[PDB]
């Protein structure tokens, strides 16, 4: 039989249509919405289908109709028609009916709950809703399908409409008219009859494989290729493809959460607690830590985009695999990718013809298979040229542009690419120039916005501290809210840069610049790492001490404080002549200082605010009694 | 009439070649000879046919060399998102078919047929070129013919006709060393051999230095563009007219 009682199903949609309420929450969702709806010229309406789940009737009206849904849509058209007619005519609040009382609706409920997922589907779940979510790739050209038919008679020209009930078409055996009785004289007329828009699209589907949509009517055209999809609609299989029916397709948490994450945030030891609770098998690296987690956090997208790019060229044996191992598994998922096995085709993509389409297709590569998210490139200095010619355009405007026999086309790869890079030679040499220990030609080396020279020093108390940070690990903020504050933080906050921390990039920027390769785009760091400290502050907007912090964090990763201004080399240590000099002449002031106010002794901070716009130095007066 | 007026605003006024100077890309901050290049090259010389019947090229090409920081390619992008008619392509993504034209099977036959290629398309119209020193010799020889006699000629597999290539090539590349080796000359920073260079009517090398007041001001508008005369709406409309005329 059918689990829909026509009388019964519409009496209790109706019930429901009038007393819905989510638990201000208090009123009422479609007592409200049904003026809007009479207001709106729309020829279909999107019903809220998560409110079958909010309430009881409705849930066993859809465990009821998980075999049925066309009968409901059916029965839901004509009761759409007659609440219309009802609210315009029979409540004469409106006049305007004509047009609606000829068309024909439909509603499409687009947040039903999700199935068992795609692979788990039963011969007997054939024709039953479903919800499905996944990733469109490709689309077919418009096809249309039949409708109506104009038949003509070849003899009188007699003209008759005949349209397709179920898939079939009933060719007429003899002319109407009482006079021409001629049998079989009846033709079809091509260009005269009534069609409608079908359209095939391809989707990548992931079950709570690839699946090929079909679309009929308005929903053409409204998925394109990268589209990020949620389906309802019909599983199909018939004499025996699989293939979905849409009837809805979407282009797409608690208060203690929000209670959890406000705790977080507000705590002093945030940056340090982050740094800590990110990775727990690498020790210390702080700037690393911080610079990791705000290419996580990204900038700010603007119409100018906002994928921070981090290079490692630490020592070929600190922990730098494992950092970007686990950064494909914590981050929302991405693509892992070495430079040596990787292709210029096989991280763009590969392109071609289609006969059935008659338009370009794509198989699209690792590079941008990331769009929206983060990709890993490990043996960045083992790249093959040509491949590296592609991160050029990708880097600079988030494009990729092929023009090659018989396509011309460009598209989007729009990610965040963390790398690493083992310096030229077996180890880190400084007694080279800090350019010339990385095997990166200016031009790529140039753009990136953090590059962290992570070495290794022999020494027996850090490595120490290190063996027993290492050895008890293993003997005998979690994940989950890593990642819920992640996907918080670029959720909703978009901070603005402020006046005052604007004025402080141009006096960063020059200082980096007169002590010349401090090109501008290093430049760009300096705004995009900003705002990402700012997102993770979840302040509103960028602050000077955001800004300072960032420009601190440049210059540490850099390390330009230990390198040399005159060869580009490195320090090796990083009590001095100069040192006795700044402590005696600040030791001469403070005494001065301390007694030239009418006072015998005064706070120490205020001395310290006085004199540095220290403890060292008071501390050895004491022991000196003065 | 208010067309031809408003058309004739943009003509009849003493400062009108500053003003569109001052106008075309107006999101990159100085480089002002690219800026009067790309206006001249969007209005290109008159071709004239020999009463022998040689024919003269009008078009004009430019190549623009900078270092890995001066933004070349902004330039590319403002003209070929500008230009009625305009190609973007990468040095290293494009290749001799793909430029010129292709040969391939056609369809209701065995016989060949022609395909455009980059510079069979936006035909009286720029052609942008990205990264072009990085463009393999091999390929580049197959721009001089477009570039000198607007035409492309094809003698391959049953195809010998010649077919019109009027454009005007626009192209971007970078020192031989990324860096500008300001230590040696102009001859010694490029890899591109005589016959390429006597090819282009405009030609300039943009370098970058650390004087305090160019990078404050550089510093300000590329801060203020990620903070936020004459419409280039309006510059389409004055070479419409613009073109037409002989001198
Ligand atoms: N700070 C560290 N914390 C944890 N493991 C480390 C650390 N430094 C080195 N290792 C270990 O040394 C090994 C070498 O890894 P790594 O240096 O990242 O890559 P590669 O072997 O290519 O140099 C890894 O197995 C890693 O576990
Ligand atoms: N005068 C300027 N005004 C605004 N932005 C600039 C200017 N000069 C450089 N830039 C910035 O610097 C970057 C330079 O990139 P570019 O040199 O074009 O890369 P490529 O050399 O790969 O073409 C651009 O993204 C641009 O935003
Ligand atoms: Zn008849």
């Amino acid at each position: 039989g059918t689990n829909v009682s026509i009388q019964e199903c519409t009496t209790n949609f109706r019930n429901f249509l009038m007393s819905f309420k989510y638990k201000t929450d208090e009123e009422l969702y479609y007592i409200k919405q049904l003026n809007e709806m009479r207001e709106l010229g729309t020829s279909n309406l999107n019903l809220d289908a998560r409110n079958l789940l909010a309430y009881k009737q409705t849930e066993d009206l859809y465990h009821q109709l998980l075999n049925y849904p066309q009968e409901v849509i059916s029965i839901m058209d004509q009761t759409i028609k007659d609440c219309m007619v009802s609210l315009i005519v029979d409540n004469n609040l409106d006049y305007d009916l004509d047009e609606i009382e000829t068309k024909f609706y439909k509603v499409r409920p687009y947040n039903v709950g999700s199935c068992k997922g795609m692979r788990e589907l039963n011969p007997n779940d054939i024709d039953k809703l479903i919800n499905l979510k996944g990733l469109v790739l490709r689309s077919t050209p418009v096809i249309p399908d039949m409708k109506v038919a104009f038949f003509k008679c070849n003899v009188c020209d007699h003209t008759m409409a005949v349209e397709i009930d179920r898939g079939v078409i009933q060719e007429p055996a003899r002319c109407e008219r009482i006079d021409c009785n001629e049998p079989n004289s009846m033709s079809l007329i091509h260009n005269r009859c009534s069609f409608a828009d079908k359209q095939v699209i391809k989707l990548q589907e992931t079950p709570d494989h690839s699946i090929s949509l079909c679309v009929y009517d308005e929903l053409v055209d409204s998925c394109r290729a990268g589209d990020r999809i949620e389906v309802t609609g019909t599983f199909r299989s018939i004499p025996y493809k699989t293939y979905v029916d849409v009837v809805h397709v979407k282009k797409v948490i608690t208060d203690q959460d929000l209670a959890k994450i406000r705790e977080v945030a507000a705590r002093e030891d945030l940056y340090s607690l982050l740094a800590r609770s990110i990775a727990p098998s690498i020790y210390e690296l702080e700037d690393v830590k911080k610079g990791i987690l705000l290419q996580l956090f990204g900038g700010t997208n603007k119409t100018y985009r906002g994928d921070i790019n981090i290079l490692l060229c630490g020592d070929p044996s600190t922990s730098k695999s494992q950092i970007l191992q686990y950064v494909h598994k914590i981050t929302p998922r991405g693509v892992y990718t070495s430079g040596k096995g990787s292709s210029a085709v096989g991280l763009t993509a590969y392109i071609t013809r289609d006969v059935d389409t008659k338009q370009l297709v794509l198989e699209s590569g690792a590079l941008v298979l990331s769009d929206g998210g983060v990709c890993c490139i490990d043996e960045f200095d083992k790249m093959s040229d040509s491949t590296r010619s592609v991160l050029h355009e990708v880097m600079e405007q988030q494009t990729i542009s092929i023009a090659k026999a018989g396509i011309i086309t460009t598209l989007n790869a729009r990610s965040s690419i963390l790398a690493s890079a083992n310096p030229i030679g077996s180890r880190y040499n400084p007694n080279l120039p800090v350019t010339e220990n990385i095997d990166l030609p200016p031009p790529l080396l140039s753009r990136f916005d953090l590059v962290y020279l992570v070495l290794d020093k022999v020494d027996e108390k850090n490595d120490r501290e290190l063996a027993k940070h290492l050895t008890n690990l293993y003997l005998e903020l979690p994940v989950e809210f890593l990642t819920m504050y992640i996907s918080y933080a670029k959720e909703h906050i978009h901070p603005i840069i402020t006046e005052a921390a604007k004025t402080e990039l141009v006096r960063a920027y020059v200082g980096m610049r007169k002590m010349g390769t401090a090109t501008t785009r290093q430049l760009e760091s300096m705004i995009r790492l900003a705002e990402a400290h700012a997102k993770m502050k979840l302040k509103n907007v960028v602050e000077l001490e955001d800004v300072q912090e960032a420009v601190r964090l440049i210059r540490s990763a850099i390390k330009d404080y230990a390198t040399d201004p005159k060869t580009g080399k490195i320090d090796m240590n990083l009590k001095s002549v100069i040192q006795r000099k700044l402590q005696e002449d600040l030791s001469r002031e403070i005494m001065n200082v301390l007694k030239d106010q009418a006072s015998d002794s005064m706070s120490f901070n205020e001395l310290i605010k006085q004199i540095n716009e220290i403890q060292e130095a008071l501390s050895r007066l004491q022991q000196e009694d003065k | 009439s208010d067309e031809i007026n408003e058309l004739k605003e943009m003509v009849k006024d003493e400062h009108i070649y500053d003003k569109l100077v001052r106008s075309i890309a107006p999101a990159v901050f100085g480089h002002e000879a690219v800026k009067k290049g790309i206006l001249l090259q969007m209005l290109g010389g008159v071709h004239k046919s020999t009463v022998e019947g040689i024919k003269l090229r009008g078009d004009i090409n430019i190549c623009v060399v900078g270092d890995p920081s001066t933004s070349k390619s902004q330039f590319l992008k403002y003209v070929v998102g500008f230009a009625p008619r305009s190609v973007y392509t990468s040095g290293k993504a494009s290749s001799a078919a793909g430029l010129t034209a292709a040969v391939v099977r056609d369809e209701e036959g065995g016989d060949y047929t022609i395909e455009a290629g980059a510079l069979m398309l936006a035909d009286n119209g720029i052609c942008c070129i990205d990264e072009f020193d990085k463009m393999d010799i091999s390929d580049q020889v197959a721009i001089h013919e477009a570039m000198e006699q607007q035409t492309i000629s094809i003698a391959k597999a049953g195809i010998h006709a010649t077919l019109n290539a009027r454009t005007s090539i626009l192209a971007a590349a970078n020192p031989v060393g990324g860096r500008y080796n300001r230590k040696l000359s102009l001859r010694g920073n490029l890899n591109m051999t005589a016959p390429i260079m006597s090819r282009f009517d405009l030609f300039f090398v943009i370098l970058d230095d650390c004087n305090e007041k160019i990078d404050t001001e550089l510093a300000s508008h590329i801060v203020d563009l990620h903070m936020k005369p004459f419409s280039a709406e309006q510059l389409r409309r004055y070479i419409k007219y613009a073109r037409t005329f002989k001198p």
